[PDB]
């Protein structure tokens, strides 16, 4: 049983690394639009 | 007469502020692969 | 945060390669020899040893980036000798909130909340809200047509 | 040997769709280069 709880301790972390990265990449693209829309309201 | 003045001083002003984010962006895309490239070593890890 | 990026994937690659392994199927001598040759000295020689800055800001008019060399044994701008420098950041997030809450760019035409907001948050902008000094637009550069 | 088969089809299509995802995001970026030039033609 040894074997088979490391494979599920992978498989966690691993989803939580992907749900991670998922949400750095959704803060970044906020940042991103956050970003523009004060360059539009700079050259408005 | 002193609109045109004023545009041309904001398009002066602006301009070193747009290319500058223009040139900024360019290392964009080859960070985001960099960040990503760690990625398909882990997947390479878990497919051997 | 490309430091936390670059730690966590660090981190990442340490515990891969430990699951691999698991499971698998000083210049002192340089600065005298240097002293005695040359026996001349610069300013840009003793800021050679450590890391410097650069930030250039380049523009369309001229093709030169402005170059900006900031000392790193101070507690300067741009310098890392300590910890993490100065960023400039808290006073770009509430402001881009404000301006989203009602989906219009321009402060003037917000709620009462969200100017107070603003008043409270930046004490220099609770002179713009009162109406003083009235001047036509914001145009700095009015010295030349107004001769 | 079936499940091991799954597995490695499985595999292939999450890397298949890390690569197509990488793919639209690069195509998503270059996109917003070419609008960000356009658009400073357009204000030159």
């Amino acid at each position: 049983l040894g074997a088979l709880a490391l494979l599920s301790q992978a498989c966690r972390r691993m989803i939580d690394n992907v749900r991670y990265t998922r949400k750095l990449l959704m803060d970044h693209t906020e940042d991103i639009f956050q970003g523009l829309g004060y360059v539009k309201l700079l050259l408005d | 007469d002193l609109e045109k003045n004023t545009l041309t001083l904001k398009n002066a002003a602006a301009v070193a502020a747009l290319d500058n984010l223009r040139g900024e962006t360019i290392t964009l895309p080859t960070e985001i692969d960099r960040r990503l490239k760690p990625l398909e070593e882990q997947l390479t890890r878990m497919a051997k | 945060a490309e430091t936390r990026i670059q730690e966590n994937n660090r981190d990442v690659l340490e515990l891969i390669k430990r699951a691999v392994n698991i499971v698998n199927s000083l210049m002192e001598w340089f600065d005298i020899c240097y002293a005695q040759l040359v026996s001349g000295d610069t300013p840009a020689d003793f800021w050679k040893r450590r890391p410097l800055s650069i930030v250039p800001r380049h523009y369309a008019e001229s093709p030169s980036p402005l170059i900006v060399v900031s000392y790193n044994g101070s507690s300067a701008w741009g310098g890392r000798i300590t910890g993490s420098p100065i960023l400039y950041h808290s006073a770009q997030a509430i402001i881009d909130a404000a301006c989203i809450n009602a989906r219009v760019d321009n402060p003037q035409s917000l709620h009462v909340t969200a100017r107070q907001e603003l008043v409270a948050r930046l004490p220099f902008l609770a002179n713009v809200l009162n109406n003083q000094t009235p001047l036509p637009a914001f145009k700095p550069g009015a010295e030349m047509f107004l001769n």
